[PDB]
């Protein structure tokens, strides 16, 4: 009984709204693989997970935390599907 | 699959002060359990130990979580 | 003793693929002027890959060795010069179709 | 607000040149082009190292700063 921990040392924030039970599913995978979930967009957040289009709020968030990465849920689903840390850059979110 | 579905349907309140809280939470959540916030604690199906104001819930313990995980299914409460 | 802004200091860039007209020369100028570091090849030091082309499979191979790489549009660098400050590269990112 | 001073100058700058990095930065910032050691013959100017290409204009770090001060090319020196 020893779970994989390739999300270890990474802090996530689930931003905006998620369809169906996706939020619960995201929380499950991040937690299982030893990632850290933050309640709010604070100084520790490294990855912002969003299913919504680029947001003006993102550019404000960047002001306080310039190293943030914005990623699709697909990234996390795919990490579980492959059971390893895949590169988030493959699943990034950028302005139109 | 790696993420066994063991605690499907279990809505558990886990006291933050529970020994080994973090690992308990991780494996319970990983294996398909749902945590309940203190605010909505009265809606839990299971409660850990020194419960209060939730009599109809099933009483469980940390040992019960590990027992369920070992057997890869829900076992008799304890 | 003229003094140029330093907003690119400590960052290593690689200009990937082909660039229209004199853009390559322009990018080289801004990166250099504002104290960025240009690399000749995609080596262990590269932090920002600048490309005007669509996402590339080569990007995924590079990520294998250098997992912290960021892929960015030239517009990021032009904008930094236009605003005379380090803007967030995330606003100008390059991702797969 | 970037001055175009070294427009048309193709310079070979020896890596061992004192203050190499600063020299490179301002020369390039102000519209000069550096040449790789292999493309030596394509250089219009060469700093220090005279032997490498006698046919090219011989310059020095002082000449780079002199040009910048005058905001135009001065005589090679
Ligand atoms: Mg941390």
């Amino acid at each position: 009984p020893e779970l994989p921990d390739f999300f270890e040392g990474k802090h996530f924030f689930l931003y905006g709204e998620f369809p169906g039970d996706e939020r619960r599913r995201l929380i499950r995978y991040v937690t299982a693989f030893n990632g850290e979930l933050e309640d709010r967009m604070n100084e520790r957040v490294q990855f912002v997970i969003t299913a919504q289009e680029w947001d003006p709020n993102f550019e404000e968030a960047l002001m306080e935390n310039p190293s943030l990465a914005f990623v699709r849920p697909r990234w996390i689903y795919s990490c579980n599907e492959k059971q390893k840390l895949l590169p988030h850059q493959l699943y990034g979110v950028v302005p139109q | 699959k790696v993420l066994l579905d063991i605690f499907t349907g279990v809505r558990l309140y886990l006291p933050p002060s529970t020994p080994d809280f973090s690992r308990l939470r991780r494996y319970f959540v990983a294996f398909d359990g749902d945590l309940v916030q203190e605010f909505d604690m009265t809606s839990a199906t299971h409660v850990l130990g020194s419960r209060d104001k939730n009599p109809a819930a099933q009483q469980v313990s940390p040992e019960w979580i590990w027992a369920c995980i070992r057997k890869r299914r829900l076992v008799a409460p304890s």
